RNA sequence: AUGGCAGUCACGGGUAACGGAGAAUUAGGGUUCGAUUCCGGAGAAGGAGCCUGAGAAACGGCUACUACAACUACGGUUCGGCAGCAGGGAAGAAAAUUGGCCAAUCCUAAUUCAGGGAGCCAGUGACAAGAAAUAGCAAGCUGGGAAACUUACGUUUCUACGGCAUUGAAAUGAGAACAGUGUAAAUCUCUUAGCGAGGAACAAUUGGAGGGCAAGUCAUGGUGCCAGCAGCCGCGGUAAUUCCAGCUCCAAUAGCGUAUAUUAAAGUUGUUGCAGUUAAAAAGCUCGUAGUUGAACUUCUGUUCAGGUUCAUUUCGAUUCGUCGUGUGAAACUGGACAUACGUUUGCGUAAACAUUUUACUGUGAAAAAAUUAGAGUGUUCCAGGCAGGUUUUAGCCCGAAUACAUUAGCAUGGAAUAAUGGAAUAGGACUAAGUCCAUUUUAUUGGUUCUUGGAUUUGGUAAUGAUUAAUAGGGACAGUUGGGGGCAUUAGUAUUUAAUAGUCAGAGGUGAAAUUCUUGGAUUUAUUAAGGACUAACUAAUGCGAAAGCAUUUGCCAAAGAUGUUUUCAUUAAUCAAGAACGAAAGUUAGGGGAUCAAAGACGAUCAGAUACCGUCGUAGUCUUAACUAUAAACUAUACCGACUCGGGAUCGGCUGGAAUAAAUGUCCAGUCGGCACCGUAUGAGAAAUCAAAGUCUUUGGGUUCUGGGGGAAG
RNA sequence: GGAAAAAUAAGUAAACCCUACCAUUUGGAACAACAAGAAGUCGUAACAAGGUAUCUGUAGGUGAACCUGCAGAUGGAUCAUUA
């Protein structure tokens, strides 16, 4: 039974990537895995994609180069205070010194960092490095 | 998988598992139930006592020797205690029916290395210490 | 997959919509012709199920709904023949009743008997949604004498 | 009247439980305590009951009882009630003086002046905390280092530093005192005269030298598995690195051992974060309610303006020990603006009203107890800490007593994501016009008409009238199949046992040998039949079906099932699952049947030292069957279920799709593919390994959900 | 008119009995273990094909382990023979 859409995308990506893979065909998939994908891209991990119109859920292909160390979703999506951010960069990444924890909040799926410069927080969706 | 619930509603019963789950450990268990209180120190550090028997103790294998020990009734309780004299003829600063002051041996209701099954050490003979005593400081 | 088949149920049945969503273009028959058709093999008692079946092998009609843009219950509907219990309640207690007969006889038999047990607890499960949904009288239940007189 | 509460744990137990403020530990998350300074609450030996008051169920008030305390001339009495202070007794492992004052702090009162075991002062005080002595500097003799020189040793220096049962005087507190400070007085401190240091004194201990664990490479003495050591491993039995001692050395050090509860160690309670094939651990198996968990779609987007905030630097500058200004572009914003585009309408960027379905969640803000804690300021000689301080401008002046934190729930307000929930599918739903009712503030008042307004209702008109896909989700329909799935009937087949009818004879059985057995009443043996219970051989397989247990002869009937095939229908109907249910080998139980084979018990033979065993001859219950119970197995892949994703290769069972050959088909072969059971390679994936294509995608730790384990025994 | 004793009715209700229980301890006739150790006794069940392969469920027997019946598991002493 499916649970979690982000989580199968997320998952068989990285996945593609430590295979070495060159793309993956992603399926099926949400706005909020677009957006993250969106959102890995800006920061440098993966490369263009491309989406697939089935008349149902979608399909999307990824290129990518080889970046990604690790990304993940954090299932449940906890609630995350702007008090707990410190937590959550500690236990989640690699080093302070890169790596990102993605967030919905009311101002959007947001870089953790960005969500310091937008002065919010507390939806975790799942993280990149 | 991992057999055990992801979810933010899911709270009450994973503390209730480990609510559960936690009586397996032991310290945990024996803390629980009074176990504490109703072992012949009644939960307390050391007690006083009385000197029913002078008894040799023959040493659990593969050690020959004879332990020296008494028998010792508790004044608080009235019960019976089988407790180790230790040092060097210190079996002799004890007469039958003296207060005994008498404490465990460190492994916390558990005998000690050769002596088998015994579980307490004497430390005072009528007011004085059995230190005090050996090194000669004082007398009986 | 297969529901309340745990281990091995699961495989995949065929149906796969084509892309193209507007009807096909050798197709003649207006939206109005096959409401009627539709309707009149309606009338004559037939499932919304075995009323697509017969406009796609006999009358060329691959998808009812690309055509009119109404699927077929909801023309069933609009048009007044109304299959007042819904055909898939309606099969399932069917079924459930074929293995009640049998099972009155044959006492003995436990496969059947475990294979009921599954097909009441299917129909009951298919209550609950058809009540919560509307599509049910509210306090209607499956009962073995209750639904066996219930126009099955 | 028949309600009220309960798996969202009622009701009832337990607490060596008064609740908080807080305390000990703490990477983070936690764990464990809070009798005890502050605030609540309760009680005055136990219960109850009162008086009087503004306030009391008071208890340093009364009445009674239960249990006690003090006097008694015995008849009576008590201003009899330590969980106030001090002090006794008792209990215990465990806790101080029957002291001095109202000077301070405050309280009470007819009150400036009186009272106060509140409080303060002193005593006891290794609970606990802070600072800190137990010696310092040289000489001379040296160890050593180092250079240089000297070719081999001598000399000269000592940014190394050491060492002296030797010499030297200086330094100072512990001690002890005149005085002065301080006090209600007394003590102590602080300031200080006269005094107070050379060696067993003005002398530190408590635990240790095998490992964990710092320290013996004592040819040390004693003891010889004794005495004893040892948290654990172990040491000791005549050469002890472990006992008893001596020397030395180590570790903490005015402290240091030991016992017990508790904290880290503990990812050995796991949310973060553990394990469950074999180490303890997946429930025999399905259904399923609570619970937990849930597929995708909706103002995407582009263009322009501004404000900052960042960035970069072949733009520069100014000055300076780095900021500032400025470029220019580049970002994510934030906010305007137009684009079918986060709203009307009104009064002066801000209110309201209207409209926007509710919330969780998140950002602010209000409300917030001090002491704590974090922390600014400040030299209590440092410091613990305190809340003070700093200045000759002195009948003064300067400056402080911050700030953060204050979790949950209430409150206020900003919010677009995410998550839940909503709205128009029997629609007068929405807007608008025209009617009908029911109310209706104002028009100083009651009455009719009206007006407004605000509800309901009838009908025309306007609008794009209103139903997202259709999950390689799930349910259902249907079509050709497939199966040792089930239930009824039927039906065969040899076989064992027995009988009949024929034959023939002396031995059959059984064993390692044998003996019990059977045999002339003719066994074993042979032929033909028949009876009666079981059982389905061979084909029979790393093949099939069933939820598991389990299921194998023919045919007929009855209902059921998967997979495949669908350009069929429904449209989230699903996943897992405490309750609660259906099954569930064998053995066993109850009531009838049946009884051929085997066959627990039993009877015997043999074997053996003994066999109450393995072997043999018998044989009951059982084995089979109706109705019923029973619920268990190594019920085993010792491997939970739903879902993704990660290698390669043939083959196999069931569908389907093409293609090819023939003797033209329910058969072959070939190529696809969906689903099953597996196998063979291989992993730069996993594991302690055996091994595992899952037992992989795990410290780079979180897809959903039940269950189980926490050293061994005791003990299922 | 005020008012003490004494009485009165109903209530608050302490205490003491009887019935039936719960909690925390505790006395106790009679039963009566378990773990550890080794130089006691009888035999040798299990580890090797432990000398009858073990082991699970069950049932019966029985100085003692154990033995036997039925169905099951290799954790087996077999990953394996149609002609
Ligand atoms: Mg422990
Ligand atoms: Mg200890
Ligand atoms: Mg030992
Ligand atoms: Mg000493
Ligand atoms: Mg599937
Ligand atoms: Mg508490
Ligand atoms: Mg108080
Ligand atoms: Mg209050
Ligand atoms: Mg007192
Ligand atoms: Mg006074
Ligand atoms: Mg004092
Ligand atoms: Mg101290
Ligand atoms: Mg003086
Ligand atoms: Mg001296
Ligand atoms: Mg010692
Ligand atoms: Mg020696
Ligand atoms: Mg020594
Ligand atoms: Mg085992
Ligand atoms: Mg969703
Ligand atoms: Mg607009
Ligand atoms: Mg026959
Ligand atoms: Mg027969
Ligand atoms: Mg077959
Ligand atoms: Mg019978
Ligand atoms: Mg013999
Ligand atoms: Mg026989
Ligand atoms: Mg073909
Ligand atoms: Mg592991
Ligand atoms: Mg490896
Ligand atoms: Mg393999
Ligand atoms: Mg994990
Ligand atoms: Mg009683
Ligand atoms: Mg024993
Ligand atoms: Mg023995
Ligand atoms: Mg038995």
């Amino acid at each position: 039974v499916k649970v979690n859409i982000l989580a199968e995308c997320l998952k068989d990506l990285v996945n593609a990537e430590k295979m070495g893979k060159k793309q993956v065909l992603l399926r099926p998939v949400s706005k909020v895995v677009l957006k993250f994908l969106r959102i890995m891209q800006k920061n440098g991990y993966i490369g263009e994609f491309e989406v697939i119109d089935d008349h149902r859920s979608k399909k999307v292909v990824v290129e990518l180069i080889g970046r990604i160390n690790k990304c993940g979703v954090i299932s449940p999506r906890y609630d995350v205070p702007l008090a707990d951010f410190e937590k959550w960069t500690n236990n989640i990444l690699p080093s302070r010194q890169f790596g990102n924890v993605v967030l919905t909040t009311t101002y959007g799926i947001l870089t953790h960092e960005e969500c310091r410069k937008r002065h919010t927080g507390g939806k975790i969706l799942g993280f990149f490095y | 998988g991992v057999g055990k619930p992801r979810g933010i509603r899911a709270g009450r019963k994973l503390a209730r598992h480990r609510k559960d789950q936690r009586w397996a450990d032991n310290d945990f268990n024996k803390r629980l139930l009074g176990s504490r209180w109703r072992n012949p120190f009644m939960g307390a550090s050391h007690a006083k006592g009385l000197v029913t028997e002078k008894i040799g103790i023959e040493s659990k294998q593969p050690n020959s020797a004879v332990r020296k020990c008494v028998r010792v009734l508790l004044r608080k309780n009235s019960k019976k205690i089988a407790a180790f004299v230790p040092m060097d003829g210190c079996l002799n600063f004890l007469a039958e029916n003296d207060e005994v002051l008498v404490a465990g041996l460190g492994r916390q209701g558990h005998a000690v290395g050769d002596i088998p099954g015994v579980r307490f050490k004497v430390v005072c003979v009528k007011g004085i210490s059995l230190l005090a005593l050996f090194k000669g400081k004082k007398e009986k | 997959g297969r529901m309340q088949m745990k281990g091995k149920g699961k495989g995949i049945s065929g149906s796969a919509l084509p892309f193209k969503r507007r009807s096909p273009k050798w197709l003649h028959m207006t939206p109005s012709t096959v409401v009627d058709l539709s309707v009149k093999l309606a009338k004559k008692g037939l499932t919304p199920s075995q009323i697509g079946v017969i406009l796609r092998d006999q009358h060329g009609i691959p998808q009812v709904r690309f055509l009119t843009g109404q699927k077929i219950l909801r023309i069933l509907k609009k048009n007044g023949c109304a299959p007042q219990l819904p055909e898939d309640l309606y099969f399932l207690i069917k079924k459930a009743l074929s293995i009640r007969k049998h099972l009155e006889k044959n006492r003995k038999d436990k496969d059947s008997k475990y294979r009921l047990i599954l097909v009441e607890s299917r129909i009951h499960r298919l209550s609950r949604y058809y009540k919560l949904n509307q599509k049910l009288p509210p306090k209607w239940k499956y009962n073995a004498q209750t639904a066996s007189a219930l126009v099955q």
